[PDB]
RNA sequence: GUUCGCGAACUUCGUGGACAUUUGG
RNA sequence: CAGCUUUACAGAUCAAUGGCGGAGGGAGGUCAACAUCAAGAACUGUGGGCGCCUAUAGAACUUAUAACGAACAUGGUUCUUGCCUUUUACCAGAACCAUCCGGGUGUUGUCUCCAUAGAAACAGGUAAAGCUGUAUUUUUU
């Protein structure tokens, strides 16, 4: 025993001492802070001033918590400075992932009934609030009227029994259960018709048709070839041609016109299809597929287990004997899902990101280009040709910090893990956000010019040269301004629904809107114009959901599902927030170096 | 099922010794066996009880009138048994 | 010169019967059945011997976890980059294995397995020379197509046994989603084609020839194996092959312990579909659809094997697959069925002959052996040559002639 | 979304283009 | 309906020998700090534990391939398009490094629920759980 004990000490005390696990704090205290920072308005504290640079992380972080048209209200957890700073999200948002496309084609569903429901659908106007004042709010949201019901379809106790008492909820809900892990929610398991109904609730949104052939030369191996062949498909993608384009072939004894029979058109989809045989010379083109046909049914009917659509043929008890009738009243669908794609065909795994968890993928995967508009066809292309390259250069991390919980651990002077409405934690980002900017004005030489609250910066008079010159300051930082201003559109559509004089469909249609036209709304590409890519790629995501909403005789502003257009928004601020944390950081060690 | 009938079968193909009730023992390739050890052997040499011995064909034997089987020693290893 | 060997032996995978044993083996003749395991494209021949590989062997070495699973097949007998990437089987890739039948009279197999794609039937006729049987394999649903037909017609020709695998039944369980009856009458329609393709012999599920498999879940089984795993517990042993032989055809079997009537009463579904496809379809239905206790219990119950707590956590193709992995045990119905149809020897000479004239051999005093197809199995080039008769030793001073 | 063009009943549907930005004051 | 082991036991003598260990928890948490990351791990080394497991570390070869992550953004140098000219800022493709955003694995701690002996078996008896079981030619009438 005394061994033991001595090995237990040698364990301890040689390295990692214990550091104290700080207690969950209240969100009143939170506010309390954020009242007296407000009235104290400057400080220039070393700490604070330190601090600032994690703003554009925060941001993102904020952003990734965004609240669901099926959840009320995000309760968050945040890490916020001892002053009333710098206050963002701590926990990462994450799913049981065919829940969470479970969760969104019910989502889907509700929007498309909407637009069959609603004549004079009235759209978001933006920016939501006066810019010249400084329409903030914190106490009339916390003692508003209920949050008004969001945005969850009616389910019958007949067909999706097993889920409607869970389905829309925060986590999402099967959070306390055998059924997970546990509150840490990183690994869930199902049973098979919870399951079944979840598929079936998604089928709305992704069907998918996953008879591996239907994706000949749409595979990310022919991709690639098609790349590496400078060659294309009417579907597919097209690039530059990966090596020189230097032919001069010279009409030789071999390969000429009068030897050759040129019987066969010889299409570029061959050359592909076959890369080593049509295609003379393929540098690096991988060895595609060739697989075997599908016989399947795929039904919505009452009876099952029956030739439906097939040809007909020419023409002691065995050892289950009345244990069973050969049909369970459940492998109806358990066959479906068995058939099923990823998500379903598996009843456990693991959870992710929900900026993660791709729904448009399986949609602008799949060659569509018959009877659709020209432009639809081009936003397809795109977003194949975003995939592919990103398919074809992968990345590789290893061994690291993350920045949140070191600041929960080491630092003081941060308070921890008050749980806010994340409305309200927006709603502080943004405000800090804009005392930030004003703190960096300060810094530089103190200008003329001032933020509007919605952070549309703009000179106050007296325009000279000297004061351009003066006043031009970085592209970062306008960068950083532009951020800051999306985060308080999406924030500030959050803040409408919350109160009246909006809708829930509103909000999502709002968040869709905000997302989907970045361009329109705020222009970042101003400073940073590979966001102008982005902003391409989430134009062509709102096409795709365009035409596949609106195949129903709805056709107008009102539409929802953000997710994809979201998702890329998160990419973007991810890709992103380095480089603006290290302007930050250059910034504020202007003196030293 | 009988698990030296089992064995029998196995050694098939290879040179099994052979005694029977009278005393007369057998060594040839086993050509085939049955449940009932109903012997068939090639190549085989037939030694009299008294001594002398006799080279013959394709020798028939019925298990009731066989004493015991000698098999070689390689079927020791695998893979009857488990 | 032992050194060398040895080295080789520890890089390579340690199989569960003991190799030497299978050597000896092969020291006498009529104890090696060489099989061409062949069929059209995507059959399911590879994955079937991947089957019999996996049982054969301990641990394989790059037999990942999912396929472990049942997710991938783990086509062992793929290899070379070209095939692994292409998804076909390409070149005459085999392996050589010792095979328990029911009642265990071990036997040193050399399968051989074909490609099934058209533009590969060089590989599958090389298979058909070297091969004394030959395992035609078919998908249950692409039906016996015109090239099945084909191979058939050009192994009666060689000459070989031919035993078939009716391969992917999963596919109408499930797939098709054909009522049992409906699947037996597939099933019926599908031997009846064979047989007209055939000149001579019938083949059926009785006589053991058909062979029932899928090897994506990865069982095959033949009657009379079914019958020794799950129908001798129920029914004295004399009268066994007298219920095989019912199994099969239109014959039906009403509540009496022990006969049997073949028409019949009120309530239809036939002997096979009774006491087969209709477990089989259970099995499944079971497998994917019901409480997994039930489940359970109803395997200890009706076939004594047991979910383990780690299976029970599967999901559900996986744990399907485990599932009839439990109940059809490591594939000696297969090498059975096999071993009845492969005569043996009588045809033997008649291939020998046609190969390379009629005649009369010579033990002793020569061997000689058909250099069949060079291979590039290990890299570097070898001559998977049989030999026919005589015994070919290391370093020996050899003659040969290119045909 | 914002302009220009064309088809049908200024107004609206069907549609083909074009739509960064600041430093050099 | 027979047998053997395994728990509950009665009251043993009491060896005896086994086994049980001479006793050290099982959970989880958007709790941490620390390593170590495609899985591999062949084959070798060197440990515990018996021609072989379990740990380690060393390359080999694997395929990576699709998925440490069914996720994908951003930098920099160089090469090549192209804006073109110039600065940012970029168009659009390569090569090699880097950057975030996430991830597991074990090591440990810490914080809230579930637990809970300090030994038990021999000789069999009681109760349950698990495996093996009819004479007329080839085995035992
Ligand atoms: N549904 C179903 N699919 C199967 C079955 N057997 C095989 N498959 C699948 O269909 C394909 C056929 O298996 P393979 O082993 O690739 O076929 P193969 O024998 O290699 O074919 P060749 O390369 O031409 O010899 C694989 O993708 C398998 O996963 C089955 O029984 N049911």
């Amino acid at each position: 025993k005394s061994r033991k004990r001595a090995k237990k000490m040698t364990k301890k005390a040689k390295r990692s001492n214990l550091y104290t696990p700080k207690a969950e704090m209240p969100p009143e205290h939170l506010r309390k802070i954020i009242n007296t920072h407000s009235d104290m308005a400057n400080t220039d504290k070393k700490a604070f001033l330190g601090a600032l640079k994690y703003l554009p992380h925060a941001i993102l972080k904020l952003l990734e918590n965004m609240p669901h048209p099926w959840e009320q209200a995000k309760e968050v957890k945040v890490l916020y400075h001892t002053s009333g700073a710098i206050t963002f999200v701590n926990e990462t948002p994450r799913v049981i992932e065919p829940v969470y496309t479970a969760q969104w084609s019910a989502t889907w569903i509700a929007m498309r009934r909407e637009k069959r429901d609603r004549t004079h659908f009235k759209r978001m106007r933006f920016p939501p609030f006066d810019d010249d004042e400084p329409p903030l709010s914190y106490e009339q949201h916390i003692e508003n009227i209920e949050p008004l019901d969001p945005i969850n379809l009616p389910l019958d106790s007949q067909d999706d029994e097993y889920v409607k008492d869970w389905l829309y909820d925060s986590r999402p809900l099967e959070e306390d259960s055998k059924k997970v892990n546990g509150t840490s929610y990183k690994k869930w398991s199902f049973d098979l018709p919870e399951m079944s109904n979840l598929y079936r609730l998604s089928t709305p949104l992704r069907d998918e048709v996953t008879d591996k052939n239907y994706y000949y030369l749409f595979d990310k191996k022919s991709f690639f070839n098609g790349k590496a062949l400078n060659n294309a498909i009417p579907g597919g993608p097209k690039f530059e041609p990966l090596y020189p384009r230097e032919e001069e072939e010279d009409y030789n004894e071999f390969n000429s016109i009068d030897r050759v029979i040129f019987r066969v058109p010889i299409r570029s989809e061959y050359k592909v299809a076959f890369p080593h045989l049509y295609n003379s010379r393929p540098r690096s083109v991988r060895i595609p597929w060739y697989n075997n046909p599908v016989s399947c049914i795929i039904q919505n009917d009452e009876e099952y287990d029956t030739p439906a659509l097939f040809f007909d043929p020419s023409l002691f008890a065995p050892l289950l004997a009345e244990e069973e009738e050969l049909i369970l009243p459940n492998t109806k669908d358990a066959m479906s899902l068995y058939h099923s794609p990823f998500p379903f065909n598996r009843t456990k795994g693991k959870m992710v990101r929900a900026q993660d968890v791709a729904l448009a993928k399986k949609w602008f995967l799949q060659h569509p280009d018959e009877e659709y508009p020209v432009k639809v066809k081009v936003s397809y292309q795109k977003l194949l040709k975003n995939y592919v390259l990103n398919e074809l250069h992968p990345t590789l991390p290893t061994n690291h910090n993350k920045t949140k919980l070191l600041k929960s651990l080491k630092n003081t002077k941060y308070f921890q893990q008050t749980t806010i409405d994340w409305v309200e934690a927006g709603l502080q980002l943004c405000r800090q956000g804009h005392n930030m900017l004003n703190l960096l004005i300060h810094r530089k030489g103190l200008t003329y010019l001032h933020l509007d609250y919605n952070f549309n910066l703009k000179p106050t008079k007296t325009l000279t040269t000297k004061e351009r010159k003066k006043s031009r300051l970085g592209n970062s930082f306008h960068l950083m301004r532009e951020l800051l201003k999306m985060m308080k559109l999406i924030v500030d559509t959050h803040v409408q629904f919350r109160l009246g004089n909006v809708d829930a469909f509103q909000l999502a249609d709002g968040i869709h809107y905000i997302l989907n036209h970045i361009g329109q709304l705020t222009g970042i590409y101003r400073y940073k114009y590979k966001v102008m890519h982005q902003i391409r790629a989430c134009k062509d995501l709102k096409h795709i959901i365009y035409y596949k909403f609106n195949k129903n005789l709805g056709k107008g502003p009102g539409c929802g599902f953000w997710q994809p257009a979201w998702r890329v928004w998160l990419n973007f601020l991810r890709g992103t927030i380095p480089l603006l944390e290290r302007y930050i950081g250059n910034l504020i060690t202007r003196q030293f170096e | 099922n009988g698990i030296p009938v089992k064995l029998l079968n196995e050694a098939q193909g290879h040179i099994v010794s052979l005694e029977l009730t009278t005393g007369a023992t057998y060594r040839g390739k086993l050509v085939e066996s049955e449940d009932s050890m109903n012997v068939q052997l090639r190549d085989v040499i037939a030694t009299e009880p008294q001594g002398a011995v006799t080279h013959m064909d394709q020798i028939f034997v019925r298990g009731s009138q066989i004493k015991f089987i000698v098999v070689p020693d390689l079927l020791k290893n695998a893979p009857l048994f488990k | 010169e032992h050194t060398i060997f040895t080295q080789l032996k520890k890089n390579i995978p340690k199989t569960r019967y003991n190799r030497d044993y299978m050597l000896s083996m092969a020291n006498i003749p009529e104890r090696i059945i060489n099989v061409g395991v062949i069929g059209p494209l995507h059959s399911g021949k590879t994955s079937l011997m991947d089957l019999l590989v996996i049982d054969s062997h301990k641990r394989i070495p790059d037999m990942s976890k999912n396929v472990e699973l049942g997710w991938k097949p783990l086509r062992y007998l793929d290899n070379l980059k070209q095939e692994i990437d292409r998804g076909l089987s390409i070149k005459l890739n085999g392996s050589t294995l010792l095979c328990t039948d029911l009642e265990s009279k071990s036997r040193m197999i050399n399968f051989l397995d074909a490609p099934g794609h058209v533009n590969f039937m060089d590989e599958t006729a090389v298979a058909l020379a070297a091969s004394d049987l030959v395992l035609i394999v078919i998908d249950v649903v692409e039906g016996v197509t015109f090239v099945v037909e084909q191979l058939i017609k050009q192994s009666i020709k060689n000459n070989v046994a031919m035993c078939f695998v009716i391969n992917k039944l999963d596919r109408l369980i499930l797939d098709l989603k054909l009522p049992p009856m409906d699947a037996y009458l597939k099933l019926n329609h599908i031997i009846a084609n064979i047989n007209s393709f055939t000149k001579g012999n019938v083949f059926s599920p009785i006589d053991n020839n058909i062979i029932f498999a899928s090897t994506k879940l990865g069982f095959t089984f033949t009657i009379k194996e079914f019958v020794s795993y799950y129908y001798a517990h129920s029914i004295p042993s004399s009268k066994i092959d007298d219920f095989t032989t019912r199994l099969w055809g239109s014959v039906y079997y009403h509540k009496g312990n022990f006969r049997t009537k073949p028409f019949e009463n009120v309530e239809k579904y036939p002997t096979f579909v009774e006491f087969i496809l209709i477990p089989l379809y259970k099995i499944f239905s079971y497998a994917l659809s019901m409480e997994k206790d039930k489940l359970k219990n109803l395997l200890r119950s009706n076939f004594r094997v047991n979910l383990s707590q780690e299976a029970l956590q599967y999901d559900p193709q996986p744990f399907l697959k485990h599932v009839l992995q439990l109940i059809f045990r490591q594939q000696t119905g297969l090498v059975d069925a096999i071993t009845r149809c492969y005569q043996p020897f009588e045809l033997f000479d008649n291939k020998t002959a046609h190969l390379s004239i009629p005649g009369k051999s010579t033990p002793e005093g020569t061997l000689w052996a058909h250099v069949l197809k060079t291979v590039d199995y290990g890299g570097a080039e070898w001559s998977l040559v049989r030999i026919y008769s005589g015994l070919l030793k290391r370093g020996d001073t050899v003659r040969i002639l290119d045909t």
